[PDB]
């Protein structure tokens, strides 16, 4: 869910 | 025998001083800071003399594998930054060590959020309070055996299987931004439990709650899922949460009611694309409150704190009754609320994708799964 970091 | 279901509720407040403290890490988004940062806005609005509040345990490892399996909490219990690089497989297949990292005191921080829902859940049942509030609370991704979404327990589903212990059927409300994964899984076999969650859906985390997804099993038609596009407002949300609800309390009738509030669906959040406000959130509140349910309310995602502060800040209000002014108190942390210094928030001039058709349409196609209960 963090767009700036992995595919969370 | 004279009870008509109105008057002003007793709330129950759990909080923790030192849960400010714990740190995701640099620039990570989850900052626990947020919930120190509530605490003291509602203290100097005065809200404690309206309230209990309470500090709650930090639950062992015992109450956390009522759901969790042992080798999990187990992990969760021994893994520390200085001895990483000798669970470099167990990190992995825990999913901890990216999205939900490893930092200092993350086992407490975890059995902080989750005594305070448990607690509440264990006062609910003795039948001591109206509503339990626990800002900490509300880590709805965190699953059986992994982490996941920035959370590593789901304090969720340990205070849902406290509250079957008295309760028939138990109501799970997530307005998060983001799908109550975690949640319907766990119960998404058992009509027990009936989860409704509203969250935003295609290309986003987690990928999870298509409106086809109703259950399994006795489970079925017992998870109810409002997929989203970007941009909903007040108006739109409003428009479909209260109907929804009703129809899920007059179809379900549940005995207890747990919501989740996560902040992460206003607008202007770090990580969401909706535009909500911090009346047009709490607006939820005051529709669950009005059934007259013993009520857990917990907090979970919200990523720009200054509004996640206004946001909890209000709907514990609310759920006190308790109307307070605009204007912001002077507190702790006065500069974090700039360059406005006000309660409440305006919604952006975003696009909101979310037709009144497309609105009026899910809410149909939900009635229909609502009519096949019992
Ligand atoms: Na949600
Ligand atoms: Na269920
Ligand atoms: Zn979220």
């Amino acid at each position: 869910x963090n767009p700036e970091q992995x595919w969370g | 025998a004279y009870s008509q279901g109105g008057g002003k509720k007793k709330v129950c407040y759990y909080y923790d001083g030192d849960i400010g403290n714990y740190y995701y890490g640099q620039g990570h988004p989850m900052k626990p800071h947020r919930i120190r940062m509530t605490h003291n806005l509602l203290l100097n609005y005065g809200l404690y003399r309206k309230m209990e509040i309470y500090r709650p345990h930090k639950a062992t490892a015992e109450e956390m594998t009522k759901y969790h399996s042992d080798e999990y909490i187990k992990f969760l219990r021994s893994i520390r930054p200085d001895n990483m690089s000798e669970y470099s497989k167990q990190m992995q297949r825990f999913n901890v060590g990216e999205d939900c990292p490893v930092f200092d005191g993350l086992f407490e921080f975890c059995q902080l959020s989750t005594g305070g829902s448990v607690a509440g859940a264990v006062k609910l049942n003795r039948q001591q309070t109206d509503m339990a509030v626990n800002w900490a609370g509300g880590l709805h991704h965190a699953k059986k055996s992994e982490a996941s979404g920035f959370c590593y327990v789901n304090d969720i589903v340990l205070a849902i299987l406290e509250l079957l212990k008295y309760h028939q059927r138990v109501l799970y409300i997530d307005i998060d931004i983001h799908h109550g994964d975690g949640v319907e899984e766990a119960f998404y076999t058992t009509d027990r439990v009936m989860t409704v969650s509203f969250h935003k859906y295609g290309e986003y985390f987690p990928g999870t709650g298509d409106l086809r997804d109703i259950g399994a099993g006795k489970g079925k038609y017992y998870a109810v899922n409002f997929p989203m596009r970007d941009g909903i407002d007040d108006e739109s949300y409003g428009q479909i949460f209260k109907p929804i609800i009703s129809k899920v309390m007059e179809m379900y009738q549940p005995s207890a009611v747990v919501l989740q509030c996560g902040a992460d669906s206003l607008s202007g959040d770090r990580l969401g694309c909706f535009n909500l406000t911090v009346k047009g959130h709490a607006k939820c509140v005051e529709v669950v409150k009005t059934f007259n349910l013993p009520l857990l309310m917990l907090g979970g995602g919200g990523y720009t704190i200054r509004n996640v502060a206004r946001c909890w800040t209000y709907e514990t209000a609310v759920a006190l009754d308790c109307e307070i002014p605009n204007e912001l108190p002077y507190n702790d942390y006065f500069e974090y609320f700039g360059p406005d210094f006000k309660l409440h928030i305006s919604p952006s001039n975003m696009t909101n994708q979310n037709t009144p058709e497309y609105m009026e349409k899910i809410k149909q196609r939900l009635f229909e799964n609502l009519r096949m209960l019992p």
